[PDB]
């Protein structure tokens, strides 16, 4: 309201390429978590809910990023048999 | 069950009994052999019953009677064939040899 207009959440078009830009506006959107802000304000987050919901989040998200690093590990031996038949 | 035994004396009779068809078709027992056998066979009892099966048999015992297992092991008790204890000793004995086939050429219609 106070703020310079047309610099926070401004796209260039370049060459006419109105959808590209929507589509990286959207992008830009989404990666600074402005559209799950602007969603979830929609109705009110008990702070239980939302603590519980940040701790489930966080704790999905490492369980995930163990199991990755455990698949990638174990991808090595993956390979053709070396002593086939015996 | 057939017994050792019953098989031994089926064997005797079935050599005595060969003999006995050379000496009634005429040829020598010595070179008498499965094929005369079967031709003498079908000669004295003719049979056109289209099942070859149905049709008089005058077999070997062997052939006739079923099969038995192979001792393993001798009286020391100390089996016979080193990959003895896999329990597959045969199979894995064959792919051991085709392993080493292989290992030699690295180094180195029908169905």
């Amino acid at each position: 309201a106070k703020h310079l207009k047309f610099i926070a959440r401004t796209v260039m078009v370049q060459e006419g390429n109105v959808e590209s830009a929507y589509r990286t506006l959207n992008r830009i959107l989404t990666m600074d978590g402005l559209i799950e802000d602007i969603k979830h304000r929609r109705y009110y987050e008990k702070p239980c809910r939302r603590r519980q919901r940040e701790s489930y989040e966080r704790c999905r998200r490492i369980y995930n990023m163990e199991m990755a690093r455990k698949i990638n590990f174990l991808m090595r031996k993956n390979r053709a048999d070396p002593w086939q038949g015996c | 069950t057939y017994t050792e035994d019953f098989i031994k004396k089926q064997i005797e009779e079935f050599n005595i009994g060969k003999r006995h068809l050379a000496n009634m078709m005429g040829e020598d027992p010595e070179t008498f052999t499965q094929e005369d056998i079967d031709r003498a066979i079908a000669y004295l009892f003719p049979s056109g019953l289209f099942e070859k099966r149905a049709r008089p048999v005058m077999k070997h015992p062997e052939q006739i009677f079923p099969r038995q297992r192979a001792i393993q092991w001798g009286e020391d008790g100390r089996p016979f064939h080193y990959l003895f204890y896999t329990g597959k000793q045969s199979y894995y004995s064959l792919m051991h040899d085709v392993y080493g086939m292989l290992l030699n050429l690295e180094k180195h219609g029908s169905r």
